[PDB]
């Protein structure tokens, strides 16, 4: 078996959603962030906001709601997990004690359903009458909220409409009244059922069903003042009730798909939306009144406000603020103006909250000589694309590297002084016949620029045919400097090449230090790529120049430095090549067994191959054969993100369920089967999807020996803007650790009631397994933040056990030093 | 695709054992001693009359392709029905097999059987399935005579004893050398034609086209008399040589 | 000639690496020198000597040089270890069993999350999975153990059984005793939960309805680790075993000791109703507890979902071979 440790070093920065209300006092207005897994509790001031609480919660927060049912004084707050935890929860607070109230909590899982592909939707009736849930494809769940229903227990109804994009709870209906847009092979449709709760099903909706845009996104639900809904496209947003139907379709959000509204003004008349590009607009609901005192929309209107970070959700707060919030970029406060300023913006910036943004790759470099460790991280994406400079400070300094283009890997060349990039921008198919880029970046402002001239497929005679408006990925390689982080060069690579692997290094007898670069030429028509090129670069005084090229008809996905040689995956074959003394590259050897090879990993020689779909895979070079042996697979199908190797037995890895794995050689000789087969010794729900696995630590300003009972240090970077980091145990600390666990999941009060042993239990639509092999580091550093009472009744009865004996009682002084010692890794 | 599995009574003068030495009448008294072995033995077991049977057609099969001079019969015998049972889904365990041929064999005779008889036994598998071409699925004129007999009409009991020694006909045929000479389908014919002659019985009355004198092409297509003659000779042979006479 | 098997010698194939863990021998995936044609080796190991050749090997030679259909995996031939050729005895070499080589298998495809099977796709599958079982029913062949893992399938969209391990021969007029554990317990009939050693063709329909219901679910039906947890599932879902269904039910050997927490009404149609009705149909036919009472393949076969597929079209499911790369 295997033992061993998983801690936060920062928490999940992306904001996944927000809401407002009065959730902490009747009289307060809130904003509720949610981060995977964490709820940022805020009171929202005249200068900003001020924080009140943080919880986490043993989940990855799919639903956050608030209302107000009747007879309560304040909002209450609703979180349904994605892994179908449901809780209804409260704010209390006695003076300077502040706690969160489970006020019903269940698991809505069911035994048999379909997941449907646009995600758990949750809304909420507006007289708070009943919570609806779209977990599965054909059906529909009801939550009714009754004051006796403190299990959360629900009903399905039949859903006709098995492909739903979208639903809310209309306002205005004499009963509860749901309308959606939904997909059948006749195009999209909107229609509107009627919920009841005595029948337990469907009756017919208040308004005809109309076929939308095809690709309606979302729906709004507008206030009784006008009531109906409206509609948002790509080209189009319409609005319907009953017999009224209008439709605008203005020039301007053509450009730009609409992923985020939000509703400013109470009555309904004005309505936030924001777009991928970053664009933030004003939809207004121009009213005319008729004379018999009804209130009429008489038109829609678009207006252009500014520019923002792409935002995952906005919300509204008070006077001109709104906030922000971001999942691929810095999530923000911004003051929206009356009158717009010089450049003709109504939005001007007030605050920057970081986000790490999805962490695409990194690397560790002693940037200063320190002894200690920098992280260096591919962050954000589109124009919110950077570097992140991470070293330890309580807290973590963190400097930012504007790139506005997609950062895709990165590798520290140490010879040249700067980092090697890799990057993709956006430009678009103009009236030129070539393309436009929406702004300049990182690739466009280099000092120095190049473009590669290879002929290799230049011969082409494959027709792809461009329409103008069409996106297009440019890809590049930049040379930045680690002091200044100027981009020093970008190199462009050649039309629908994309840049995939990145590695710097030294060759054979060859003393020079090269950039290597893998890429795979994509083209549309293609479901796997079957061309592409290894390029070797080599920067010198601040120009690149392309060293050597070699073809190959596949994708180089991943590439490593292995003894002297390069090892390259090409699709499914697996390659190692020789730089021979006439300066290019020589195939040596080969492996085929594998689907698609996207992560390559070395240590001495050993490689450590992760596939798309048949998990990891443990190769040899024999160097006195001159090719590769395997010598042991996972025969277990995981569906791989990033893998690592620990030391040479213990192998982990990533699955795309947001799950971590760590396999070993069986190691016992009784039959050559036990040895080819790896073993899966530990199963770990992180909750996080990991990009990327990196042997480091920043914590390396002690560099010192006696500081640490875990040995090793394995950082990764997931989509949530996350980090981690993974280190080993011995028998006897994971025993004592584990059981601690066990003795803190009986003291500690989880929010909504989650069995903490169920979150972190293996998770896919397929399986479920309880956890083994790894010890919640996060759980062990909450013991420091328990009450007295609480941390003596943890080491009651505890009997530590070690090597040489040592069977004895620890008490509870004794472990706040332990879990101090295990707070310094990070 | 699939092997050839018939020879004809010519070329089994060119079996290997007739190359070594082994005379014809030899060659056939081992090739009785054997199929009987393997009979007897797996009698005195459970064992359906059809894994006897397929234990038979692999050890004569088998000494088409080596020698006897070189491969104690007894032991191959004992092998085939080893493997019979597995391929039969009527398996045993090969010291069980053994235990109940010790019974039955002489002490000279367990002598083939080497110092380590299971041993023997275990090994000629590897031989005994290359041989036979791993094809194990064989097909006995059991099925047929009974297939064939459903479909005659009749008195009962004069049908019963059509069917009796004919079937008694056919565990004698295991002995000879037809099992390697005729498909199972014309066996299943002959030793009906063969029957109906001893029983002064006419079969093409039972048949559903009651004047057609051939009765037997109804069953089995482009089959002469020529050869329905020669194994009921081959057959009756076995009885005329031995003190044993028809069933009757 | 073609027919000569065991002593060709697997020098003639270029082992490419190990597929997958075979019961009787691992798998490996080779590509034959000669012809370029990727194959599949299964190892047969007789130096364990137990039992000399494993009878699981044994029933997949005898059938599958019987049983020839375009969803039947076809075995090429059985070569061996290089020979020692001076004394038999001393030779513990190992036969390989040569297999077509079949790109993924369904299991693979469901756990890695990379297939969306659209009706039209699921037509496809279930009418090849279902004609070839039909024509090994039809042959009197059952195959015991159906699962996700023995289904295979080409990126061409051809479906190929490759379970013939557990395989025997039913006789219709003569029932004699048969091993009552023989299935995957998530794909096991209630039969054979309630211990029925006389069984029908029809526990593998059962097996493969668990399929269709799994290609419309993406997740097993009936996951459970023991027993009685999944007979209790199954009546969850069925409804529970007793007379009123299932009259033949007190003669199964537990039908007194194994008893569902409650006797539950059949509620298949409700929980699958986002299934098509052609497709809720096959399901709630061969889903049925009672083994006489559920439909057999040729009836599965002239069904309103499977009789009017044209086995030509032969969509291909959708892997997202480039998409899932980022
Ligand atoms: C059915 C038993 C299992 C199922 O799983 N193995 C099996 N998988 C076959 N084909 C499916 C299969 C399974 C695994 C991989 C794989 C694994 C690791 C790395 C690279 N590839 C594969 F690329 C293809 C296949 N094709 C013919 N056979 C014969 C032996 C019947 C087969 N046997």
């Amino acid at each position: 078996m295997s033992y061993n440790y998983v801690v936060t070093a920062q928490k999940p920065t992306a904001v996944n959603g927000c809401v407002t209300g009065h959730f902490t006092s009747a009289e307060d207005l809130n904003l509720l962030i949610a981060k995977n897994t964490r709820l940022e509790i805020y009171v929202v001031t005249a200068e900003g906001l001020r924080p009140v609480k943080e919880v986490g919660m043993y989940g990855k927060i799919a639903v956050m709601e608030l209302f107000r049912p009747k007879g309560e004084s304040k909002d209450l707050l609703f979180i349904l997990t994605a892994k179908y935890n449901a809780c209804i929860l409260e704010y209390k607070q006695s003076g300077e004690s502040i706690d969160i109230i489970t006020r019903a909590h269940g698991n809505v899982q069911d035994r048999i359903g379909r997941p449907s592909e646009t995600g758990i939707i949750g809304i909420i009736d507006p007289e708070c009458r009943m919570i609806g849930l779209r977990l599965y494809d054909g059906l529909f769940k009801v939550i009714p909220l009754d004051r006796d229903n403190k299990e959360l227990k629900a009903f399905n109804i039949r859903l006709e409409e098995l492909h739903v994009i979208d639903v809310k709870f209309l306002y205005g209906c004499q009963a509860p009244t749901i309308c959606f847009v939904y997909q059948d092979p006749q195009g999209r449709h909107v229609k509107t059922y009627e919920v009841s709760l005595r029948e337990k099903e469907f009756n017919k909706g208040p308004w005809k069903q109309e076929n939308v845009e095809a690709e309606a996104s979302m729906v709004i639900a507008v206030p009784e003042p006008f009531g109906g809904a409206i509609i948002i496209g790509q080209e189009s947003i319409t609005y319907h009730n009953g017999d009224k139907y209008l439709a605008i379709a203005p020039p301007i959000i053509k450009q730009s798909t609409i992923v985020c509204h939000n509703r400013v003004d109470p009555n309904g008349s004005r309505y936030l939306l924001g777009d991928m590009e970053g664009r933030l607009f004003m939809l207004l609901l121009e009213k005319e009144e008729q004379m018999d005192g009804t209130v009429t929309l008489k038109d829609l209107r678009v207006e252009l406000l500014g520019e923002t970070s792409i935002a995952e959700c906005l919300t509204y707060l008070d006077n001109g603020v709104v906030f922000v919030g971001s999942r691929l970029g810095d999530s923000q406060l911004v003051k929206l103006n009356v009158d717009s300023n010089e450049q003709g913006s109504y939005v001007v910036a007030m605050e920057t909250f970081t986000n790490l943004g999805p962490i695409v790759d990194m690397c560790v470099v002693d940037l200063e000589r320190q002894g200690q460790g920098q992280l260096v991280t591919c962050s954000g994406a589109f124009k919110e694309g950077s570097l992140r400079i991470i070293r330890n400070g309580q807290k973590l300094h963190i400097r930012t590297v504007p790139l506005y283009e997609s950062p895709r890997k990165i590798c520290y060349q140490e010879v040249s002084q700067c980092f090697g990039v890799l990057s993709s921008r956006i430009e678009v198919q103009d009236t030129s016949g070539g393309t436009t880029a929406l702004r300049p970046s990182a690739s466009t402002q280099a000092l120095s620029s190049s473009v590669s001239s290879s002929k290799l497929f230049s011969s082409s005679t494959a027709p792809h045919e461009t329409s103008f408006g069409e996106e297009v990925e440019v890809h590049n390689l930049l040379i930045i400097d680690q002091h200044t982080f100027e981009v020093l060069h970008a190199h462009q690579f050649l039309q629908n090449e994309y840049a995939l692997s990145l590695v710097s290094c030294k060759l054979g007898k060859d003393p020079n230090t090269y950039f290597i670069v893998g890429t795979a030429m994509v083209y549309p028509e293609e479901a796997e790529p079957k061309q592409g090129r290894i390029v070797v670069f080599q920067y010198s005084d601040g120009k690149l120049q392309t060293v050597a090229e070699k073809e190959v008809k596949g994708a180089v996905y991943s590439m490593v430095e292995f003894n002297g040689k390069l090892l390259a995956s090409i699709n499914s074959t697996v390659r190692l090549y020789e730089w021979t003394t006439e300066k290019e590259l020589r195939t040596e050897c080969n492996h085929y067994n594998n689907i698609m090879a996207l992560y390559l990993k070395t240590k001495g020689d050993f490689i450590l191959v992760g596939d798309l779909m048949r998990s990891v895979l443990l190769l040899a070079y024999k160097p006195m054969e001159g090719n590769f042996e395997e010598i042991a697979r996972d025969f277990n199908p995981n569906w791989m993100s990033a893998v690592e190797i620990l030391d040479d037995d213990n192998f982990l890895g990533a699955e795309n369920a947001f799950n971590l794995f760590v396999c070993q050689k069986d190691s016992a000789a009784t039959t050559d089967e036990e040895r080819q087969h790896l073993q899966e010794v530990g199963l770990f729900h992180l909750g996080e999807f990991v990009n990327v696995f990196c042997h480091g630590s920043l914590v390396m300003q002690n560099l010192g020996e006696t500081s640490t009972p875990t040995q090793g240090s394995v950082l990764f970077g997931t989509v949530n803007g996350m980090i981690g980091l993974v280190t080993s145990l011995s028998e006897s600390w994971y025993n004592l650790l584990l059981d601690m666990q066990n003795r803190l999941n009986k003291v500690i009060k989880s929010v909504g009631k989650i069995e903490h042993s169920f979150w972190r239990s293996f998770h896919t639509e397929r399986k479920t397994e309880p956890a083994t092999g790894f010890i919640d580091g996060d759980l062990i550093e909450s013991f420091l933040d328990i009450s007295r009472p609480k941390m003596q009744e943890v080491v009651a009865n505890l009997q530590y056990d070690d090597g040489s004996g040592m069977k004895r009682e620890a008490t509870a002084d004794d472990l706040i030093k332990v879990v101090e010692e295990l707070t310094r890794i990070h | 695709t699939k092997p050839c599995w018939y020879w004809d009574k010519k070329d089994l003068a060119h079996t290997p054992s007739q190359l070594e030495g082994l005379d014809p009448a030899t060659e056939a008294r081992y090739r009785r001693e054997g199929a009987r072995f393997i009979f007897d033995v797996g009698t005195r077991l459970g064992l359906h009359y059809d894994t006897l049977a397929t234990g038979i057609i692999y050890f004569h099969r088998f000494y088409m392709f080596h020698s006897f001079k070189q491969f104690p019969r007894y032991v191959t015998g004992a092998c085939c029905l080893f493997l019979a049972g597995k391929v039969e889904e009527t398996p045993k365990k090969c010291k069980d097999i053994i235990k109940t041929a010790r019974s039955l064999l002489n002490d000279v005779q367990f002598g083939q059987f080497g110092d380590d008889p299971k041993e023997e036994v275990m090994v000629l598998e590897r031989i005994l399935l290359q041989t036979i071409k791993f094809d194990l699925q064989v097909e006995h004129p059991y099925q047929f005579l009974l297939k064939y007999a459903k479909q005659l009409k009749g008195d009962k009991n004069k049908i019963q004893k059509l069917v009796q020694m004919a079937w008694t006909f056919v565990n004698d045929s295991l002995c000879t050398t037809l099992s390697l000479q005729w498909e199972p389908e014309i066996i299943a014919v002959a030793v009906m034609y063969l029957a109906g002659r001893l029983c002064k019985f006419e079969i093409q009355e039972w048949t559903s086209k009651p004047m057609y004198r051939r009765w037997w092409e109804q069953f089995v297509q482009d089959v002469p008399v020529d050869v329905l003659e020669d194994i009921c000779h081959q057959i009756l042979d076995l009885y005329s040589q031995g003190k044993q006479q028809m069933p009757h | 000639t073609e027919s000569d098997w065991g002593k060709r010698c697997v020098d003639k194939f270029d082992i490419i690496g190990i597929i997958g863990e075979g019961t009787y021998g691992q798998v490996y995936k080779a590509k034959d020198k000669d012809t370029g044609e990727l194959v599949a080796l299964k190892k047969v190991r007789l130096d364990n000597e137990k039992e000399g050749f494993p009878i699981t090997a044994i029933r997949e030679i005898k059938i599958l040089r019987q049983l020839i259909h375009r969803s039947v995996v076809n075995m090429k031939e059985i070569v061996t270890d290089k020979q020692d050729a001076l004394d038999f005895k001393k030779d513990k070499g190992a036969f390989y069993l040569v297999f077509e080589y079949m790109d993924h298998d369904l299991m693979g495809l469901l756990e890695s999350g990379l297939v969306h099977f659209s009706e039209d796709h699921i037509k496809s599958f279930m009418k090849q999975l279902m004609e070839g079982l039909e024509y090994c029913h039809k042959k009197n062949f059952l195959h015991r153990d159906i699962k996700c893992s023995n289904i295979l399938l080409n990126n061409s969209g051809q479906i190929k059984l490759a379970d013939f391990g557990l395989a025997r021969l039913y006789n219709s007029e003569e029932s004699r005793p048969y091993t009552n554990k023989v299935i995957t317990l998530w794909y096991r009939p209630p039969e054979l939960l309630l211990g029925e050693e006389r069984y029908t063709p029809a526990i593998d329909v059962w097996s493969c309805g668990c399929i269709l219901g799994e290609l419309f679910t993406k997740k097993p039906i009936f996951q459970a680790n023991l027993e009685l947890a999944q007979l209790e599932l199954i009546s969850r879902l069925c409804g529970s075993p007793c007379p009123a269904v299932w009259p033949d039910v007190i003669r199964l050997p537990y039908f007194n000791t194994m008893k569902p927490k409650k006797q539950y009404r059949r509620r298949l149609r409700e929980e699958f109703s986002f299934i098509p009705s052609a497709a809720l149909d096959l399901l709630d036919h061969m889903l049925t507890l009672d083994p006489s009472k559920r439909c057999t393949a040729e009836q599965t076969l002239q069904s309103d979902f499977l009789k009017d597929v044209e086995l030509s079209k032969m969509a291909p499911p959708d892997l997202p071979h480039w998409q899932d790369c980022h």
